[PDB]
């Protein structure tokens, strides 16, 4: 009854289909426990949301023409030094995550602060939840791709995209895995 | 300091820390253990 | 332990039911688990806080009027030699603290000399005690900050405030020699309520009392 | 009724001082704890293993922290052959003014302790150069120790406590540990070697800031995706290469030159890089063998039941052994301890002959301490292996579960095995002592040519088979026409032959008749320790003197004076007597190592060759000649740096003597003496007010054996460590 | 005491080989042997040795060389007596050899 | 040096063809005498979360649509064998063309 995973029949015992974005992808069986299942649902949504905001920040920074690259953003001269974020960077997010955990103890969903539905505009539909989960998985794949661009290609993501459009055969995985690693180091 | 941020302890730290673990920590150990053994239910 | 808590979502300690005022659930090591111990620690907290209040307001007054630095004020010239000054200080305190301890034995109040409680005006109310406790703890932290900024910065509170107002991005604690120490310490303090929450979440029904040499809460463990 | 033995309600009812000692001794004997099931026992062992992991990581983090704080690691990096390593500073308020002045070694200011643990050479080899990196390593290891602490606490809460069947999953455990704990761990290690240690040995600093900007090989992973793996082994480091600079160096990350570095006298970095890479690949391949949730794999029970030879060679074979190993935790513990002790012995025998750390061979005292430490550790671990095998035999061995298998058949003819071990031990000891006494009384009569010098032809033949041309046996790997020499003639033969034909290093030293005699003494010690441990294990559950030994527990004192006398009848006392033989055997092997290496370092190998034959020469030229600088640590004339080693020497003597105090005298006279002391305390003024809550009771017989063995062993270890490091540090 | 009495002396006992006092060095090392051999009878008990004797009796039973008199381990009092006798003999002969060799080679 | 694409492809095609048309009838006979109907069979029995991990997966028994019993796991294993053999041949060629002879002469 589900659009399912890979070609065709792979019936999941603990994934009936009521879960948002459920396709039966559990080849090794890690989510049999129900409490662990809902915790991993929430944690998948968390890494997906952070992947969303990470990748959108990356292409927004590249499209708006900032000089520093996203992988070299740590060591540059800014108005507040790196020693000055990590006090309140840790403090405010520790407060936020502690509030959200003490709310998740009894609610079982996400939420910013107190107002756990967190819907000023509403439109909370199961279709929106499935869209959130699947676009989140796409965001994780995209951020992994961006990190491996920074590692191997050592270039910006949209710059690598433009390289793929400009020379599709000559900027593939073979060129950037064999011809480049002696050249990119001091290119 | 030039990357002393993996914090280098002071050059006077042994004078405080050696008697702390040679005289005070054994005293706390003996007192705590002796309260443990002579405890009736 | 009061609806307002040391971190939001915390559970009160079993002995910290909130009967005494100023309770915020803040007892990680659980130093005082006996009601006599709890009230003695409250009296000691009030004593140290009152001395912190007096010392801090004296510090602001002396820095405002232009008198020299407090940690170097012990070496300055003064009338009456410090030997007999110390001797008369113990001579008067061996009576003052004696009267304080005897009044605490017979009444428990924080009176002065022969007046127990020493409240001639008469604004005796629980809200006054709560305000005194809060301002006292704030003065405790303020004196610790004063000692720290006298140690590493070498300047008074007024000079420290002017350096913070002049360039707050870089003239803070976190860019000093005790900077990354404070960064790691406050990161540990930010992580700290979550580890307590994790202990409460995994330990759904267990006591999970912090067993330590200063308290006999481990007697119920075994 | 007390509450200190919370695990043992019966021990809490004991009103004597025996309760404290027995609660401390039976602290982690969870199988004998009151009201405890199998699953909770397994979970407790899991948490305990996490605790030992956290302790190990905290200890090594402290080693890094103390070396980075009070050591001379930068000065050692600048000059390894001259500057001595420093372990930790000495802050002893009981020290005198000369005592402070006599411990500022290594170019330090305060009193410091010279490090012979080998961490300086190891950290210089793996690319650690500054104390900043050691500080970062210390804080990271403390962090992962805290992580292991939290994980050990994590697997004790509900919804997180693993089930009993999770622990008994054998195939998936072996698959995962062999694939990741060995394979990908070695892959990460050889990646670290190639990225950091290979450039850091060639003057190229590789750190966290620039390892993504520098490249390990100039080809840059093109050999790996393609087939041209020989591009990595193209330009290795030359003979005239310095481990700190790039003088005469090459660009190679994986090479198999073999032998030793001509400057550091250590194995090549590319050699161990390709070694750990090949080990990683082989272990990841071997980690995909046992059966898991997928349809492919191997089942251990199927392999065990299938390997039953025809015609009743082993009876039922290995049938019914899978449940025996899985259900009995002591079987797995004994197997693990046996393999760990054997491989610790292998590590000890392979570190000194093939030093993997730069300038480790130059540091003689460090190599001696490392070999002695790991050999004594291996001996203790093998003794524990046999003891826990005995515990398996008495506690959780089910004969009807595995009837007619290899285990039941071995238990059936246990008398034959014990008798043959006794025969070979008696024969070895008889003839070894006979030849030693013969040669020694022959040397006494002024005619040293009459001593029996049996040349070790077998091991010299083996050495010539490995390429040693000193003995003249023109066998394979020593002749140019042999196929074994031709195979690998261009791979690693010119390095291995050059390293094995040089007598300056410790690789395959020349051996004489004294070497063969002390080798036979070593074999005698191993055989006798094996004999007693095997006899204790096989007679752990039954004997002709006592058929019902399995009903009395593993560690019980005796059965009484009846039936002739049953003292030391348990397998625990068999282990206790075997620890003495283990200590004597490791003492023999360390005496041999220390004397041969000392005569090599001093240059008079002929002194060892002509003096190790007879025991008087052994005593005079090892325990007397090398102890001259040790006992001169604090003369009435003055004190030197070896004053701590002389004090430790006499300290070990005193603790060994107190071990004799607990070992010779037995409990029963001490009980009457304690009774007289009880009467003295109860019937005196000003002291009868103070009364004991725990009744003073003399140490139990099992407890007496334990404390005598413990004192004996720590005294032995301390006095030999003091003598070894004083004799190796007094001259060099 | 150690360095200036047992090590400053006894240098002539170890160097007595090839001379008239070599028998004192032989007596010294044999006394070391007998003193060390005593600790087997002192630390150990009887049950382990009785079981080892049972295994040896099985070995002699396999090829029918069983003695008519049944081999038994030494008694606990017997074992203590053997241990103390060998210990005393080893120590006395050790001191005897050391003292005599030192006082003859020097005095 | 041997071309790495053609060598790896030929080795993995040979190994996959062997595992499907050749050793697949020999395969699963070892499993009939290893985990077969009358043999040891199930690894675990309990019904807790730490026991369902030892239970067999859900994508390994779905009657893969190949005419034989060649499933995804068998495809992965025989392709791993093919990649191993191709890399072994390429490694031997790399040692050969560098002027170094590992064979006895
Ligand atoms: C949330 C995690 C997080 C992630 C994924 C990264 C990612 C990265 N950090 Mg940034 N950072 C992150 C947040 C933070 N970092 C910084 C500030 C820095 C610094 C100080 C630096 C990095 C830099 C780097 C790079 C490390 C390169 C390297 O050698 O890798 C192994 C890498 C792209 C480095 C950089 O920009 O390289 C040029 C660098 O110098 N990070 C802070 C302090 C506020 C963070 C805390 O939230
Ligand atoms: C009651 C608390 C109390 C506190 C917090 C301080 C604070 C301090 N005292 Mg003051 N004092 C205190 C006790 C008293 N002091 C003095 C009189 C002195 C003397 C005599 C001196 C100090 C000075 C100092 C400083 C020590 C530095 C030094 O000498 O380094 C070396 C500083 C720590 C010293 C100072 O100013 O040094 C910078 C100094 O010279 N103290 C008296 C006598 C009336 C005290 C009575 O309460
Ligand atoms: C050419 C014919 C041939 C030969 C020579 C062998 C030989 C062997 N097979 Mg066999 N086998 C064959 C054909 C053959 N196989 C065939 C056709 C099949 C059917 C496919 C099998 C199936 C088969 C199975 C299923 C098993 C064997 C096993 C064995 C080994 C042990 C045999 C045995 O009973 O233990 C020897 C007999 C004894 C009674 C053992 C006595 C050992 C003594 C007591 C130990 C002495 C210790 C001593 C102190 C050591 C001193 C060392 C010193 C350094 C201290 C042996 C190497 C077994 C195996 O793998 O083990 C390795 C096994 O499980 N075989
Ligand atoms: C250095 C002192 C020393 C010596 C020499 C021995 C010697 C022996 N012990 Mg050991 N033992 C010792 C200390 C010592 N022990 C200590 C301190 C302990 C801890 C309690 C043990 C614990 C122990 C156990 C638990 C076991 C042994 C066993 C053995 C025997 C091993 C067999 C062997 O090596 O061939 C023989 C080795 C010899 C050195 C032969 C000594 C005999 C020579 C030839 C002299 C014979 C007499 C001579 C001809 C003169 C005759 C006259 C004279 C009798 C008056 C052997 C008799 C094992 C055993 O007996 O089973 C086989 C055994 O199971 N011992
Ligand atoms: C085990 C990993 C795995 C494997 C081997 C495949 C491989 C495949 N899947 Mg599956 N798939 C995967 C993961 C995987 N995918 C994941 C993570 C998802 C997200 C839920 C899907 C969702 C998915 C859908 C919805 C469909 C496929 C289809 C396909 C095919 C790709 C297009 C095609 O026909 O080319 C050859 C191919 C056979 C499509 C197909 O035509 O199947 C034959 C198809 O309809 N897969
Ligand atoms: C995952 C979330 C994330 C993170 C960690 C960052 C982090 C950063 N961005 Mg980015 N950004 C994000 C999302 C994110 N951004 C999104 C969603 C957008 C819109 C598409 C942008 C658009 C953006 C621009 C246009 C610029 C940055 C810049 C920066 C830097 C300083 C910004 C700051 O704290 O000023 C303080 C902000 C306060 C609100 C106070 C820092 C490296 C600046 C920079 O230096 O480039 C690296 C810069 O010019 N960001
Ligand atoms: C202008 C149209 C165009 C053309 C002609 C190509 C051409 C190609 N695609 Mg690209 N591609 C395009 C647009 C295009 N792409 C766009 C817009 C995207 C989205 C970012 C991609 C994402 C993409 C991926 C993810 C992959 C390719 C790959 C490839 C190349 C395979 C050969 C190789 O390994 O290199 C091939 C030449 C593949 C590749 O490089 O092989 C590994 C591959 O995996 N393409
Ligand atoms: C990693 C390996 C390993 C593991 C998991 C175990 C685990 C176990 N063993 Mg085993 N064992 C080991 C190694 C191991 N042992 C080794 C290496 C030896 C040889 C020394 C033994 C010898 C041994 C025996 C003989 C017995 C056990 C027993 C036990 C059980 C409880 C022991 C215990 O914790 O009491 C806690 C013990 C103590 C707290 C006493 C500590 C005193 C130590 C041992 C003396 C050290 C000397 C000195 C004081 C050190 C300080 C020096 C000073 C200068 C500072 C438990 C099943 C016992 C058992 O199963 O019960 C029937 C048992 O009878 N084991
Ligand atoms: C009591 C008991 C126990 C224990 C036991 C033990 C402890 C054992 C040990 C054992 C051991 C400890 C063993 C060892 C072995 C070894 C071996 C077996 C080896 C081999 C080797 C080889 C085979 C080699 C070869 C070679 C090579 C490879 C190279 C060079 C050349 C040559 C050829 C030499 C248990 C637990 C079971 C349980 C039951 C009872
Ligand atoms: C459907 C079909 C088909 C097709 C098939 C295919 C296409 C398959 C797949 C695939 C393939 C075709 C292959 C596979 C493979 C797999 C795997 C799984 C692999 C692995 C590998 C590995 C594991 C490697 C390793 C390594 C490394 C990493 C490096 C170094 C070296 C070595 C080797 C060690 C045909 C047409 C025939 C027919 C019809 C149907
Ligand atoms: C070794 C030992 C034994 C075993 C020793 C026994 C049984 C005595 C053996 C005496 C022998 C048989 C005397 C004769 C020795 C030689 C045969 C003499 C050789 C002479 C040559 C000329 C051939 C015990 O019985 C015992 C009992 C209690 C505590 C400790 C121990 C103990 O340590």
């Amino acid at each position: 009854n589900r659009p399912l995973w890979l070609p065709d029949v792979i019936p999941p015992p603990h994934l009936n289909g009521t879960l948002p974005g459920d396709s039966g992808f559990d080849p090794l069986g890690l989510g049999l426990n129900e409490e662990r299942l809902k915790w991993y649902v929430e944690a998948e949504k968390m890494n997906g949301r952070w992947a969303m905001m990470a990748v959108t920040g990356i292409m927004g920074q590249e499209l708006l023409g900032v000089p520093v690259k996203w992988f070299e953003a740590g060591a540059a001269e800014y108005d507040l030094p790196v020693q000055a974020q990590v006090p309140i960077l840790f403090l405010v997010m520790g407060f936020l995550e502690t509030k959200r955990f003490q709310g998740f103890r009894e609610t079982g969903t996400s939420g910013f602060i107190n107002s756990y539905p967190f819907d000023p505009v509403g439109l909370n539909s199961p279709k929106h939840a499935v869209n959130e989960v699947k676009n989140g998985r796409l965001a994780m794949v995209a951020f992994v791709g961006f990190a491996v661009q920074a590692l191997v290609t050592r270039t910006q993501p949209i710059e690598g995209l433009q390289k793929h459009l400009a020379d599709p055969f000559g900027k593939n995985i073979t060129y950037y895995l064999t011809h480049t690693p002696e050249v990119i180091a001091g290119t | 300091a030039t990357e002393g941020y993996p914090f280098v302890p002071p050059d006077w730290a042994p004078a405080l820390f050696v008697p702390l673990t040679g005289l005070v920590l054994p005293a706390v150990g003996m007192a705590w253990a002796f309260t443990y053994i002579q405890k009736e239910r | 332990a009061g609806r307002e808590m040391w971190y939001p979502g915390a559970t009160p300690p079993p002995h910290l039911d909130g009967s005494m005022l100023g309770d915020y659930g803040f007892d990680p090591l659980r130093l005082g688990t006996n009601p006599d111990r709890l009230k003695w620690f409250r009296e000691a907290e009030l004593m140290n806080g009152r001395w912190a209040m007096a010392a801090v307001v004296g510090i602001l007054f002396t820095d405002l009027v232009g008198l020299p630095k407090w940690w170097e004020a012990g070496a300055q010239t003064y009338p009456i030699d410090n030997q007999t000054l110390l001797i008369i200080e113990i001579a008067v305190f061996s009576f003052l603290e004696s009267k304080r301890y005897e009044g605490y034995k017979k009444t428990g109040g924080t009176g002065f000399a022969f007046f127990f409680p020493f409240d001639p005006m008469g604004m005796r109310s629980q809200d006054k005690e709560l305000k005194e406790l809060k301002n006292g703890r704030l003065a405790m932290l303020a004196f610790l900050g004063f000692a720290s900024t006298a140690a590493v910065n070498g300047q008074g509170p007024i000079e420290s405030l002017q350096t913070h107002l002049a360039d707050p991005a870089h003239n803070n604690i976190f860019t000093s020699s005790v900077g990354k120490e404070s960064c790691v310490f406050v990161a540990v303090l930010s992580i700290l309520p979550m580890l307590i929450e994790a202990n409460k979440a995994l330990g759904k029904g267990q006591e999970s009392v912090p067993l330590f040499p200063w308290n006999e809460e481990w007697e119920k463990v075994a | 009724t007390k509450l200190f033995p919370k695990f043992s309600q019966g021990l809490a009812q004991d009103p004597s001082t025996r309760r404290i000692w027995y609660g401390l001794a039976t602290a982690h004997d969870f199988e004998s704890h009151d009201g405890m099931t199998e699953e909770n026992l397994y979970q407790k062992i899991f948490a305990s293993h996490f605790g030992q992991l956290a302790i190990i990581f905290l200890w090594t983090s402290g080693n890094l922290f103390h070396v980075a704080w009070q050591g001379n690691f930068e000065q050692w990096v600048t000059d390894p052959i001259h500057v001595r390593p420093i372990a930790h500073a000495i802050w002893d308020p009981h020290f005198g003014q000369p005592a402070v002045e006599a411990f500022t070694r290594g170019g330090a200011s305060g009193p410091v302790n010279i490090a012979t643990s080998g961490v300086y050479q190891w950290w210089y080899t793996i690319g650690l150069r500054s104390n900043q990196e050691l500080y970062v390593s210390s804080v990271f290891l403390a962090l992962v120790s805290a992580v292991f602490l939290f994980a050990g606490w994590l697997h004790l809460q509900p919804n997180f406590q693993p089930s009993l069947s999770w622990f008994k999953d054998a195939e998936s455990r072996l698959n995962h540990h062999l694939a990741g704990l060995f394979g990908v761990s070695s892959l990460a290690w050889t990646g670290h070697l190639v990225h950091v240690a290979i450039p850091e040995s060639r003057g190229q600093h590789v750190g966290w800031d620039n390892f993504l900007s520098v490249l390990p090989h100039p080809q840059g992973l093109t050999p790996f995706w393609s087939g041209n793996w020989a591009a990595y082994a193209q330009n290795p480091d030359t003979a005239s290469h310095a481990f700190g600079t790039a003088d005469g160096s090459g660009t190679a990350i994986l090479t198999f030159l073999g032998g030793f570095h001509p400057q550091t006298q250590s194995l090549w970095l590319s050699d161990m890089a390709h070694h750990h890479l090949a080990i990683a690949v082989l272990f990841i391949v071997a980690g995909h063998m046992y059966r898991t949730n997928f349809g492919i794999g191997h089942r251990l029970e199927a392999i065990l039941e299938a390997h039953t030879p025809p015609a009743g060679g082993l009876g039922a074979g290995h049938k019914g052994l899978f449940h025996t190993v899985n259900n009995s935790l002591h079987f797995q513990l004994g197997l693990a301890l046996a393999s760990v002790g054997t491989i610790t012995s292998l590590v000890a025998q392979h570190m000194y002959s093939l030093p993997p750390y730069a300038y480790l061979a130059v540091d003689f005292t460090t190599q001696a301490s490392l070999y002695t430490h790991h050999q004594y550790i291996a001996g203790f671990i093998m003794c524990g292996a046999f003891a826990h095998g005995a515990i398996f035999f008495i506690r959780d061995y089910d004969p009807e579960q595995n009837k007619g298998n290899v285990l039941a058949r071995v238990l059936d003819h246990k008398e034959a095995i014990i008798s043959h071990l006794s025969w070979v031990s008696l024969f070895l000891g008889f003839h070894t002592l006979g030849l030693y006494v013969h040669n020694d009384v022959v040397q006494a009569f002024g005619t040293p040519e009459k001593q029996i010098l049996i040349e070790p032809v077998f091991a010299q033949w083996i050495q010539a088979a490995q390429g040693k041309s000193l003995y003249g046996f023109d066998l394979l790997l020593a002749s140019s026409s042999s196929p074994a020499y031709s195979a690998g003639q261009s791979l690693w033969l010119p390095g291995w032959l050059e390293a094995i034909n040089n007598n300056q290093n410790s690789l395959f030293l020349t051996i004489g008749p004294g070497d063969f005699l002390v080798h036979h003494a070593i074999a005698l010690g191993l055989h006798t320790t094996t004999l007693i441990l095997v006899k204790g294990a096989l007679d752990a559950r039954g004997s002709k003197l006592m058929p019902d030994k399995k009903d009395f527990g593993y560690s019980f004192p005796c059965d009484g004076p009846g039936r002739g006398g049953t003292c030391d009848i348990s397998a625990y006392d068999a282990f206790y007597l075997a620890v003495f033989w283990m200590l004597n055997t490791i003492g023999w092997v360390t005496f041999y190592w220390h004397w041969k290496h000392l005569t090599l370092w001093q240059g008079n190998v002929s002194q060892f060759d002509e003096s190790s034959t007879y025991l008087m020469g052994w005593l005079r030229d090892y325990l007397w000649l090398n102890s001259s600088q040790l006992i001169n640590g604090y003369n009435p004339f003055g004190m030197n740096s070896l004053s701590v080693w002389a004090w430790t020497f006499l300290f070990g003597h005193l603790v060994y003597a107190t071990g004799f105090m607990f070992l010779i005298s037995w409990r029963g006279y001490w009980q009457e003496l304690i009774e007289t002391l009880v009467w003295a305390h109860e019937k005196t003024p000003l002291a009868n007010l103070v009364y004991w809550k725990d009744k003073p009771v003399a140490l139990s017989i099992v407890q007496a054996r334990l404390v005598g063995l413990a004192h004996f062993s720590v005294g032995y270890i301390f006095t030999y460590a003091a003598f070894l490091i004083a004799s190796t540090a007094g001259r060099f | 005491w150690l360095r200036d009495f047992l090590w400053a002396q006894s240098s002539q006992v170890i160097q007595s080989y090839g001379s008239a006092l070599s028998a004192y060095g032989l007596m010294f090392l044999g006394a070391h042997f007998v003193w060390a051999f005593s600790l087997m009878f002192l630390f150990s008990g009887r049950g382990y040795w009785q079981e080892l004797i049972e295994s040896i009796v099985w070995a002699h039973n396999k090829l029918r060389v069983a003695p008519s008199i049944q081999p038994r381990a030494l008694s606990i009092t017997q074992g203590r007596a053997v241990g103390v006798a060998h210990y005393l003999l080893g120590g006395i002969a050790t001191t005897w050899s050391f003292f005599l060799a030192r006082i003859i080679a020097v005095g | 040096l041997i071309a790495a694409p053609v060598a790896i492809g030929g080795s993995t095609a040979a190994l996959l063809a062997l595992g499907r048309f050749v050793f697949l009838p020999y395969q699963r006979r070892r499993t009939d005498m290893e985990v077969g109907p009358g043999r040891l069979g199930p690894k675990t029995t309990g019904d807790t979360f730490f026991d369902r991990l030892q239970k067999p997966a859900s994508f390994v028994e779905t009657k893969s649509k190949d005419p034989s019993g060649f499933g995804l796991i068998d495809v992965l294993g025989w392709g791993a064998l093919g990649h191993v053999f191709g890399y072994f041949l390429l490694a031997c060629s790399s040692l050969q063309d560098a002027g170094i002879e590992p064979f006895p002469r």
